[PDB]
């Protein structure tokens, strides 16, 4: 019920910021700066992590930089997995559940990545299933083929053209 | 190959052990004379120990030249 | 600037001197192709080359090697 | 059987074989809660080795042409703890570490406008490594954690020998690697071949 | 890299069974699902590590000059794969290292790659690939390293330490002999000036 992103706006200068999900290790959160371009802030020089899902900027970053949204998504390693067995191990509990934990992250992040799309289905249709297009604006122009909400005025003005 | 070892040669190149106590800064930034702490023995030079291989190219070459010469 | 050329028809050479922009009416003599008393002077001569080639030029490797050794 | 799935190594595999270098058995989480005192033992005696080899200074690691860009609010250069060496392209270094920020020692002054060029070794995680300097980190750190702990006679003497021999050969590794020549190639001796 | 049980048992066994008994492991007859034996895995780990060291040693029959490492058309990126023992240049000083994951030209300060790069590398190959000199002497150094982790018996280790050298000589031996490598016609920079 909690998404892997949480997309945030800067709403002015703020510091302090909250993840709502929960990661196996602070390598696996990612906080990419979009706005005026895709910007991602790395750690140590960008980043802090002030207490667990409290993670804090160095500055601001205001819109005035043109800088709007700071999504903090999650993406766990399928290459470098946190536990892998071996024969002469003990076989420890926290083992088993560890790698459970990662693989389950890894498949819940490819789930809800591909589950936000727009694309055909084996019988050939593209649905939105009901997800509304928000932010849109200025939709058509040399009939570009879809309308941003502008069309209620517009067809109340035609109804009464007359 | 003769002129490329002599030019081989001609470069200086300053070996100073790094188990040894002598500091090349103190070498440098000191005039004539001027008692340095230090061993005689940590600063060595590069050289170009290829020497047999030279007098046999010496010899061959002195020999073809000898030959050309009296053709 | 004194210019000699050869006559654009069947003739010789054709000398004047140009000081600034126009040429001096006092200076128009002509010489023969022969008694040219310019006499441009080459030492080593190649074919398509107007000149130069010195002596020197072809032991300037010996120069050079000579040279790096002694400094 | 008939695939090809990839074992980790960064910190993993070299931990699990640092504790083979003795009788240790085998981990294998290495970041569980449980410290388990070999693993952050193993680790941090392979990581101190592995910025010690990288500051020792080779041909892969050092970067000649790179350049430092100062804060333009405040014209400075942070001297991240990551920078093992930072020596002048030039004969003469004249940059050092004053407080956290490079520091020029000839101008006196830390305040810099345009940038700077430097040869500088930068930190790189054990993985990026070649074959043969990792083999000579994992003995080297191996050599150590005995030397340190266990006190093994026998193994100290053969670890030492593995370690000696690991050495030569990520020499002859590096003098491979640069083919570096005494004629053309050579700064000085290059100019003298213009015959 | 790979881990030990990943590749299956045809010659490795005997190898696995010499490292077992330069300790006096009696010597066992599955090397698969039929184990259940601490000291077999710690003995395959042991080979695979000589392996790669051996291997990463630089031959000249696994040194395969002139590769044509080709990138992804659609990333322009080389993979540094851990296989690669070491990658290198045919002519002078290489410009290849590894940045995370990927070949990165430190010149040049990008690795992106459009064509294709050519390099002296050595690829990872089992231990069977091995010939038979260059086996003897992995089963020895494993042997060797077996002994003196697990076990000790300084009298074994002098005698492995012997038998060391003498695999080392014999593949050496093969080295040379597999080469040619004639001084005369066979240089790359004598081999010009015999042209008379």
């Amino acid at each position: 019920v909690i998404k892997t992103v949480l997309t945030y706006q800067l709403d002015g200068s703020n510091r302090d910021f909250n993840i709502p999900f929960e990661y196996l290790a602070r390598k696996f959160v990612v906080v990419t700066l979009i706005g005026v371009d895709r910007k991602v802030l790395t750690i140590n020089t960008d980043y802090r992590f002030a207490t667990r899902t409290t993670i804090s900027l160095t500055k601001a970053w205001g819109p005035a930089d043109g800088y709007t949204t700071i999504e903090l998504r999650r993406v766990t390693s399928t290459t470098d997995r946190l536990v892998d067995f071996t024969d002469g191990s003990i076989l420890r509990a926290y083992d088993l559940n560890v790698a459970q934990i990662q693989t389950m992250h890894v498949a819940e992040e490819a789930r809800d990545l591909t589950t936000d799309t727009i694309g055909v289905n084996n019988d050939g249709h593209l649905d939105a299933r009901g997800r509304r297009i928000v932010n849109l604006a200025n939709a058509v122009d040399d009939r570009d083929a879809v309308p941003f909400g502008q069309l209620k005025t517009m067809n109340q003005n035609s109804w009464q053209a007359r | 190959a003769i002129v490329k070892m002599s030019m081989i040669s001609s470069k200086v190149i300053g070996l100073v052990n790094p188990a040894g106590i002598t500091q090349p800064r103190r070498l440098t930034k000191a005039q004539t004379g001027d008692f340095v702490t230090g061993r005689p023995e940590d600063i060595s030079f590069l050289q170009l120990e290829k020497q047999a291989d030279f007098t046999v190219a010496k010899a061959v070459s002195d020999a073809i030249e000898a030959r050309l010469s009296f053709a | 600037y004194t210019h000699i050329y050869l006559d654009e028809d069947s003739g010789e050479y054709l000398r004047y001197e140009e000081v600034e922009g126009m040429e001096v009416q006092g200076s128009d003599g002509t010489y023969p192709k022969e008694a040219c008393p310019y006499i441009p002077i080459r030492m080593v001569r190649l074919d398509g080359e107007s000149y130069g080639r010195s002596y020197i030029e072809e032991y300037l490797g010996d120069l050079r090697s000579l040279e790096n050794l002694q400094e | 059987r008939s695939y090809d799935m990839n074992v980790e190594t960064a910190a993993e595999l070299s931990a699990v074989n640092d504790i083979l270098a003795s009788i240790g058995e085998p981990p294998v989480s290495t970041l569980e809660g449980d410290a388990n005192a070999d693993a952050a033992n193993a680790r941090r005696i392979l990581n101190k080795i592995n910025r010690q080899i990288q500051s020792r200074g080779w041909t892969f690691n050092i970067e000649e042409g790179i350049t430092l860009l100062p804060d333009v609010y405040s014209n400075l250069i942070v001297y991240s703890d990551d920078y093992l060496s930072l020596m002048s392209t030039s004969g003469q270094s004249i940059y050092v570490n004053r407080g956290g920020y490079v520091y020029d020692r000839t101008s006196q002054s830390d305040r810099f406008d345009s940038g700077i060029t430097v040869n500088i070794i930068r930190l790189r995680d054990y993985d990026e490594m070649p074959e043969c300097f990792r083999y000579w980190i994992v003995t080297k750190a191996s050599r150590q954690f005995n030397n340190r702990f266990f006190g093994a006679p026998e193994v100290e003497g053969v670890l030492q020998e593995e370690e000696d021999e690991a050495r030569r050969l990520c020499m002859e590794y590096e003098m491979d690697y640069g083919g570096y020549n005494m004629l053309d190639g050579d700064a000085f001796t290059s100019g003298l071949l213009t015959r």
